[PDB]
């Protein structure tokens, strides 16, 4: 018992230590490998894009939305206030975490033209379609049915939370920076 | 304290196992 | 073919305790990007490897500045473009010139003693150790039985085995002479003809012993961690030996 | 522990091989359990799953040395299977609506147990089996819909992802491992053709412990009375043995239904796929409708039903301070279902077993096979009005059957006496 | 999006016992190679398998002279050569254009009544019906509500039932009141548009008859074979079911 | 059938499982199976095969999820597992030194068999289900061997599917069958990976089999002499329990053997392996020096071993009528070695079990031992002289053990009396 | 019992028919499908290959040599009679079956320049070394240490058969039809 | 002679399932 109990659960417990050690390498390995990890930003040529015209582009395997909102979609975007939505934070990778979701917050430029967010419905993840749609002359996900206004903002269906903007910039008049 | 050495064993002996394993 | 003789070098990374000399494998990396690269390439190994720990480690900044420098057809669109740190080394230039990604493991440096791999067991299998000796085993003349018999486009090298020979070299019954062979490769490296960052010796012996490592690890970029992962799982599994002997013999008290 | 002779070898090699390895005892014993004389059609499912099982396991053996688990290569190769090897178009039609046969084969076998109580005492390991059997089976048939990697190939892997990263806390990782990178892509392809491949192993493990599990326990029969163990007169009494009498039988069930079931992929192999999975995956386009199959309709209906208007998920928001939020909240729905659903030999506190005997258990039987019927339409309609309130009630229903209809059928129901034996009821 | 109507077609390899006309694939072939390869390609489909039995079973010599009409780029060395049988159709040469491959499969022609799935028991999928629409769908004159608002670019279709609309057409639930869609394709179909040796007549409904018969030999091939199979297992299983009812009913007038 | 005592149910989930489901009464009887307590440590390999079967399970699975079997990309894949995912080089080599391991402890295994007569009555049927695990262990290191797609890989299977094809008559359609085409290529890799997958679980059913076969003829032991089974208290003076002492016992030994392993595994990875199959294969080159793995050295040997010139392959040309040439006779003399280890259960005629009380089996045996290694020396040797005489005659000892040696021994040889019990031998 | 021996019996046999009619497909499905099988000639360009240069190309999934022999390996091959010759067929497509293995039937031209051939060995199929290597101014395999004539007839090791000749043909001056 | 059922019988069975299943 004084020693009796001692070593055969000093055993185990040694034992124990060694099968975990062999088991969490066969649960890491399905993690993010090496080469997906080291995906990096690309750059983006908006040089041909008028207004009101959506450049979907694949990155880190999902869509990223860049579209140039027009008069009537930065109009209505910017009318909307901060109580009528659903969802108050903006959900911004470059500005701050506490900003709130107001249009000006939603965008690039401070004119609120260029709007570049992941085209991924916060809900399961599916692609809304744009190009003026829904309830709120957004985006409208026809998975489960999400309404997105002009500014990319959720306001109707089972989505959450907006739609995210990563971390993106405009490196010259023509190339967007994208992750 | 009445599995004073079964509880003490088992952590012991996982202790020993990784203690040592970090001295390379 | 066969297997023949090569040059015992003390590489750091031999021996359960070796580990690379990241400066050493700076300087192969740099012979490698100089000479090596003109012909061979090394379509396996990420160029983004330069940074991961347990190698060369450059910053990230100078190696996205070395991936720069490599046109790349890209996978999907088609038209070429600068070459990013996510892409892999190009493939060989020069159709006949092998992918130098895994030379250090597809060689064999050792043969013997009578076919019973006591050899390798003792001294490894000897990969760098044979590209040493073929990169410095380019004689100044080639032996005396070939002059004015060699293989157009062909040299003498001590450590090639699977190259032709010349008929005047071979014995009565088929056996060849010679210690080398004919290899199709022009001799690499001449004395000094690279320049190095920390002004170190830069002899032949100096870039193949560089070189060499360097091709060890763009062959086998985690022997480190396998190492350590080697020695953790030997020292737990002597504990539970320990602790398991100790338990056999007190269980068997009894009995007998 | 039903009464019965045991083998005897005969020959000389059948004497030679028993005194080393006593197989063809046990292959004997399994084959001679006595069984009751008066088991209905409804029994022959199990032979039924059991083929199911056998020739999904064949045909996607010999699937596999023709696919290639990679994005660039997947489409092509299962359209290389269809267009160039011989017998490949057959071999993959069969193997796509083995599936579907498979699950109307499992609902019809889950649906018996419910009716008949052979979920009850002293059947509760073979039931809990056969729920971990669906569940592997449910992963088995997800992850194999993702190998063609099609558009609903895709999406539905990327919907069924996203259900794991809803958890709150946790979910973001689990998601991430199960997908090894930020999105599904071809190392998710590569570990679910991995695990698609392990998985029918593991299930046929599980398949030979049900059969054990009910060997052990005997065989449920429609009058609920169990086989008389007093002696061995009376147990044949109230049985015949397995061969022939039920081999045969339940052969000749699986014969009509392959009947069927080869006139369907002959003529029409493609009527429960979808066509959109004849398209090449998209990640940066999702098909206008996203439909999950037949067999999953019903519980993608129970997770569609919750949204955030409903009083009850409210109240889940309200009590874990927005922990619980309406998407979390339909995902631990549609894992609940088939919790109580794995969970009811505790819940029914009837002391009769069998369904026949208990006048307004039927009616609620009954309303819940009319109910499973509704969620499986209603799955694939939209959200919208009258679809949403319809999949309300519907999973309203489906959670009541097993939280409170049972229980409470347990202590107000007044059932009819069943027959003395199963001889009784065999003889009329 | 929704299900659009489309006009059922009595297509010849309709009903069990249905077959390929090998004239009207024939003809299909010749329409597909005339007016819709120029956008559109089919790249899971071999040319060889024009010459297989079950289909236009055309001569082997016949698609080997086809097959050249294509300039493809060797696997082997990169290069641009004449197509070979054993290469697939090209890919599609206008990048807003689907395969047509798997058309007659990706669609279907036939919905409702109210999502029951009975309308397709009886009527099929209707992925060729589809088609047939789709190429007949377009009106000389669009819908009223849509002049002076048409979309740049796009071509008012009645059998479409994805593309946009403009918001003249909308209601104010927000559904699209006209039956058809926006498609970004002109109309490829128009009469005596190919000259058919045989001398059927080129219509745009034949035309698009034959085309959408031979697209749906594009997309299953081996038709004809899969029913082939499904009569033989059926008999089959229709024997050994009726011996097993007559042995189980033997078996079972012993306990009875 | 040794006497031992029974499962009781103590707890109160224990009771109630009991009567369900007898599991944990089957796992009781399975590890408290009374063995003998005179074991030597030749009897851990057992365990140490299970080990290693588990061990290459789980490694393949993991492998499997990151492997492309696509000739474009299976070196490329393979390379990705080496470089990219988290631990994969770990993993590979593991995968890789496993088979050897494997191999190592089924030849000590085997030898073990062969010295004591474990393969004696009434232990034939435990003998041919280890050897039917051996022809599927050798078939699946062949197939995983084959995966990686080197130089190696290609040209071992091309010698192999070579080898099928040898066959008269039937061989050019055998080998076309099994490669699917004019030569080595996709279809091959294709098909080769996935049975590559199938046979590790066809491997541990016959596992299970060959458990329950030991289990009912009971553990042999080096005496030769069995368990007294006229009484519980004389079985128990011959044997102990299973579990704790031979448990822990195999336990410890595994542990020590798996120091080695992961000691060779963490230093020298590429000892057992070739370095050609670190180059990508070349269908128009073949290396100089292919050399299979050394746990297939031996039969490569004995195939080697017989040429034109040999005078009983002369003989076999003259009697066949050309039909049997010398490549079809190599191809049946290596067959056949495994035939000869298969059928040595009804060639060796001794009374006598184990070999410790046989003074001349000794000697034929070591002799034997010592000849299974040269075999494995000369395999990897060229042809030429002295190779040659020395395969030949290594080849034909091979042949003369079981077919000449062993039953002469069975007439002539005077053993010497083994111990009244198994007790009187561990007194001592 | 004779009908209840005939009834069971019939339904066994119509079983057997079924399990066959199934089982067959699935040993079928491992042949060559028909994208192998349609594998067709290809055409090899000789126009830049000089006396003793072998150039190897790929058919078939397996190497293929076609050598210009030069004068010495014209002389070599011709004098060798039929009777050291292991096997007198001389294994090529192109001709009579029954035609002996002379140098004029192992080549595709009169004077024994050109040779077209198989670069596998018949032994177990692997790639003989040329290079005028072997004890016999011709291929050698290492695999098992065989020897091929300068023609490739065998002349020592385990292969049964000489190498085999594929159908070919000259189309044009400078061009070889392979199959 | 001895066996005409057991031996008729199964090759009328498969007779009549082959005969039967060339008849499209
Ligand atoms: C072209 C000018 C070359 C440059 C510069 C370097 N190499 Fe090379 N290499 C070249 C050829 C044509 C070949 C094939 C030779 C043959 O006979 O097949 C090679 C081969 C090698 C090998 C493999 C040798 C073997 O036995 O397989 C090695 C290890 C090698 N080369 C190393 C190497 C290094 C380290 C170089 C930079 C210092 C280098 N080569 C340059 C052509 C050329
Ligand atoms: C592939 C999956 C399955 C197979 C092959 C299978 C097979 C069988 C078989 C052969 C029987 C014997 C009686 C019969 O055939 O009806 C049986 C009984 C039973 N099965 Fe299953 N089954 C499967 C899945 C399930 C599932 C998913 C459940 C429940 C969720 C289940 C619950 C039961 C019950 C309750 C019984 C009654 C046992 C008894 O009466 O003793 N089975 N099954
Ligand atoms: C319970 C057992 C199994 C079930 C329920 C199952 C189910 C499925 C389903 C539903 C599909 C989708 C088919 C399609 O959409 O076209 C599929 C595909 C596939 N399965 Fe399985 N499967 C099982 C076992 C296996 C096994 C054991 C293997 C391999 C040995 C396998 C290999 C494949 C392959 C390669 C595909 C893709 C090819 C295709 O689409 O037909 N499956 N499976
Ligand atoms: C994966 C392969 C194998 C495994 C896991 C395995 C496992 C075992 C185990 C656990 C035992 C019990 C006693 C012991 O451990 O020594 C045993 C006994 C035995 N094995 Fe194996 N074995 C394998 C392959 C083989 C093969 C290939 C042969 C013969 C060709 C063989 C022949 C025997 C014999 C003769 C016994 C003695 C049984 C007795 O004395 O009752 N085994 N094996
Ligand atoms: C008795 C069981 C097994 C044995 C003896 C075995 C043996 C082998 C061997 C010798 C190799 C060659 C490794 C190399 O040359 O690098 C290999 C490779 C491979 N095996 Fe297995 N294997 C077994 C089970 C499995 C299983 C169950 C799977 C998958 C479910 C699997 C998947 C693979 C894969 C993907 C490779 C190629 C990757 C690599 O080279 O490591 N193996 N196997
Ligand atoms: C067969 C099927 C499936 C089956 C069963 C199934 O259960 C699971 C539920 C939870 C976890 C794991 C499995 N999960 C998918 O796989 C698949 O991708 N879809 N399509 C689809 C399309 C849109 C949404 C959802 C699914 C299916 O319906
Ligand atoms: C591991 C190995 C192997 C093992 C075992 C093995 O047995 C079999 C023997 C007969 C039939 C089927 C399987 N056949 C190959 O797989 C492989 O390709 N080689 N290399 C190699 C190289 C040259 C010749 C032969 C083989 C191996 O040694």
């Amino acid at each position: 018992g004084t020693r009796r109990d001692f070593l055969y659960y000093a055993t185990a417990g040694a034992g124990a230590v060694a099968t975990g050690a062999a088991v969490w390498p066969l649960i890491n390995q399905m993690n993010p490998s090496a080469d997906v990890q080291a995906l990096a930003s690309i750059f983006v040529d908006v040089s041909s894009v008028e207004p009101g015209v959506q450049l979907t582009v694949k990155f880190l395997g999902k869509p990223i939305f860049i579209r140039r909102r027009t008069e009537a979609d930065i109009e209505l975007g910017r009318s909307v206030q901060l109580g009528q939505l659903v969802d108050t934070n903006a959900r911004n990778a470059n500005i701050d975490a506490g900003a709130e979701a107001t249009d000006q917050n939603r965008t690039l430029d401070e004119a609120g033209e260029w709007l570049v967010m992941w085209g991924v419905c916060t809900h399961l993840g599916c692609v809304p379609i744009g190009g003026v749609s829904g309830d709120f002359g957004g985006w409208f996900c026809p998975c489960h049915g999400s309404h997105y206004d002009s500014a990319g903002r959720i306001r109707k269906g089972p989505a959450p939370e907006n739609l995210p903007i990563p971390l993106a910039k405009f490196i010259d008049e023509t190339t967007i920076q994208l992750g | 304290w009445k599995y004073r050495y079964r509880l003490g064993g088992f952590a012991s002996g996982a202790l020993l196992a990784l203690a040592l394993a970090g001295i390379f | 073919a066969g297997g023949g003789h090569v040059e015992d070098v003390p590489f750091s990374f031999e021996g359960p305790f070796g580990t690379f000399d990241q400066h050493q494998l700076q300087r192969g990396l740099q012979v490698y990007t100089e000479v090596c690269a003109a012909c061979h390439g090394m379509k396996f190994v990420p160029i983004r490897s330069l940074s991961e720990p347990g190698g060369p480690e450059l910053p990230e900044d100078q190696v996205r500045a070395y991936a720069t420098q490599f046109t790349v057809t890209d996978e999907e669109t088609g038209e070429d473009r600068e070459g990013k740190p996510t892409d892999h080394f190009p493939h060989s230039a020069l159709e006949n010139a092998p992918d130098l990604s895994l030379m250090a493991k597809a060689r064999a440096g050792f043969h013997g003693p009578m076919g019973t791999g006591i050899s390798q067991l003792f001294n490894g299998i000897g990969g760098p150790e044979y590209i040493y000796s073929v990169l410095t085993g380019f004689p100044e003349e080639p032996p005396k039985c070939a002059e004015g018999h060699e293989p157009d486009g062909f040299y003498y090298n001590r450590a090639f085995q699977n190259g032709s020979v010349p008929d005047t070299c071979k014995d009565a019954n088929g056996v060849k002479t010679t210690a080398g062979s004919w290899i199709a490769m022009p001799p690499p490296l001449m004395d000094d003809l690279v320049e190095y960052a920390d002004g170190h010796d830069a002899s032949v012996h100096a870039m193949a012993e560089d070189v060499s490592a360097f091709l060890m690890w763009a062959a086998e970029p985690k022997l480190m961690a396998r190492k350590q992962a080697g020695f953790t799982a030997v020292m737990f599994l002597t504990v539970l030996s320990v602790l398991l002997y100790l338990t056999n013999k007190r269980l068997w008290a009894g009995v007998k | 522990g039903i009464p019965h002779d045991h083998y005897e070898p005969r020959t000389g090699i059948e004497k030679w091989l028993h005194s080393r390895l006593p197989i063809v005892a046990l292959a004997y014993d399994t084959i001679m359990i006595p069984t009751p004389r008066n088991l209905n059609w409804m029994w022959i499912w199990g032979v039924v799953l059991a083929f199911c099982l056998v020739l999904q396991i064949v045909t996607g053996i010999v699937l596999a040395m023709h696919y290639t688990p990679h994005v660039d290569l997947a489409f092509a190769s299962v359209e290389h299977i269809m267009r160039n090897v011989n017998g490949g178009f057959m071999l993959r039609y069969l193997h796509a609506n083995g599936a579907s046969l498979f699950f109307i084969a499992v609902y019809l076998h889950i649906f018996r147990g419910l009716y008949y109580g052979s979920y009850k005492a002293p059947r509760e390991v073979t039931w809990i089996v056969g729920m971990l059997i669906y569940l592997a089976m449910m992963a088995t048939a997800f992850m194999g819909y993702v190998l063609p990697w099609g558009q609903m190939s895709f999406w539905g892997a990327t919907v069924i992802t996203g259900l794991f990263g809803a958890i709150p806390g946790i979910g973001h990782s689990i998601q991430t491992w199960l997908l090894g990178g930020p999105a599904v892509d071809n190392a998710t392809l590569n570990r679910f053709f991995s695990l698609h491949y392990l998985l029918p192993f593991v299930i046929a493990a599980l398949v030979a412990i049900h059969i054990w599990a009910f060997h052990s326990t005997g065989n449920n029969n429609p009058t609920g009375v169990e086989v008389r163990r007093t002696s061995k007169a009376e147990a044949q009494k109230d049985t015949v043995p397995f061969w022939p009498y039920f081999i045969i039988k339940d052969v000749f069930a699986l014969a009509v239904v392959l009947l069927v079931f080869f006139a369907i992929v002959g003529f029409m192999p493609n009527y429960l796929g979808h066509p959109d999975n004849y398209i090449e995956a998209n990640p940066l386009s999702t098909p206008a409708h996203i439909v999950p199959e037949w067999y999953f309709l019903p519980f993608y209906a129970i997770l569609r039903a919750f949204t955030a208007d409903v009083w009850v998920v409210q109240i889940a928001n309200f009590i874990s301070f927005g922990i619980i939020d309406a998407k979390f909240f339909g995902v631990l729905a549609m894992f609940g279902a088939i919790l109580v659903m794995a969970l009811v030999p505790w819940l029914d506190t009837s002391p009769v077993r069998s369904g026949r005997y208990r006048p307004m258990f039927k009616i609620y039987f009954w309303l819940l096979a009319a109910d499973f019927v509704i969620l499986t339409w209603v799955g694939a309609q939209q959200t919208t009005f009258p679809y949403d309130w319809i999949s309300l009630i519907a999973s309203a229903y489906w959670f009541a059957y097993f939280l409170v209809i049972l229980p409470i059928l347990g202590a107000i129901e007044k059932p009819v006496a069943p027959p003395a034996t199963i001889e009784e009821d065999f003889n009329a």
